[PDB]
């Protein structure tokens, strides 16, 4: 199936998954293809922000669902 | 008054409009921080119109700081925040209260991301204590292919190669006089 | 805060002396003096 990550930023990512991929599985797939570290995203779902560990279908994500990216912020 | 922006690589980056007030609203807004020797960090939030980007809100997000890092800890809210109001994130501020004003190694990482996915993002740094500061950018693609590819350990590290530069004068970012609108999520 | 050992990392406070450090910032470190006299800040690169 594909999903949908609409950013901030006015951009969506189009993701090639399976339902059984771990969230964590996502956010490497989100680093290979635009080069955003695992551990800056944060992926919300309905209200809800992803744990790492869960799967898709955990969330009943669905085909052409759509997440939304965060990204957390680091200065200084 | 056109102005044509291209990256190193030579893609075109579309207008960012920017308030003059933002620089001296974010100092006064952060200013109990500042005064205590913590960073703050805040975003710059905005709408597309006509194949450009005016900045409209300064948002200072619920935060964690040190005298040398300020950090997000509840971005669930700030999307909630802009998912809401149909804010775009178009780049970020934050203090070094004693510092130069220079882009660290942690700013460019976090930087990278945006830059990524908003060719046209900005970072802004104040040194209040020099009294200066300075909007900047990721070299575009050999600066955010350096930091895609760093793998370094430690929260501050090097990098070869210059990595980064401040905006050219004019560019792509457009100071304008405008109204100014703060959003201060903290608690 | 941490400065760059021209490349290692240390871990530092403004305080430490040039001797709990053990240098050029490019001026010699004099052994009594501590990092705050030299404006020595986060990422500042020293000489070994
Ligand atoms: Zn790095």
């Amino acid at each position: 199936m594909q999903i949908f990550v609409k950013t901030l930023t006015g951009k969506t990512i189009t993701l090639e998954v399976e339902p059984s991929d771990t969230i964590e599985n996502v956010k490497a797939k989100i680093q290979d293809k635009e080069g955003i570290p695992p551990d800056q995203q944060r992926l919300i779902f309905a209200g809800k922000q992803l744990e790492d560990g869960r799967t898709l279908s955990d969330y009943n994500i669905q085909r052409e669902s759509t997440l939304h990216l965060v990204l957390r912020l680091r200065g200084g | 008054f056109k102005i044509h922006a291209y990256t190193e690589g030579g893609k075109p980056l579309r207008t960012i409009y920017l308030p003059k007030l933002l620089k001296k609203v974010f100092l006064d807004v952060v200013k109990p921080n500042t005064k205590k020797n913590l960073a703050t960090c805040g975003i710059l939030c905005g709408k597309l119109r006509q194949n450009a980007f005016f900045i409209t809100h300064l948002v200072i997000p619920l935060q964690e700081a040190t005298s040398d890092t300020c950090g997000t800890t509840d971005e669930a809210s700030l999307f909630e925040f802009q998912d809401k109001h149909n804010l775009l994130t178009l780049g970020w501020i934050h203090t070094h209260p004693t510092q130069t004003c220079f882009m660290s190694s942690v700013a460019l990482h976090t930087h990278c991301s945006y830059q990524l996915m908003l060719p046209e993002a900005i970072a802004i740094v104040m040194a209040p204590s020099k009294n200066t500061s300075g909007i900047f950018r990721l070299l575009d693609p050999e600066g955010l292919q350096t930091i895609v590819k760093c793998r370094k350990p430690g929260l501050f590290h090097p990098h070869e190669g210059k990595v980064y530069t401040m905006v050219a004068q004019p560019g792509h970012v457009r100071e304008i006089n405008s109204k100014l609108q703060v959003v201060d999520l903290r608690v």
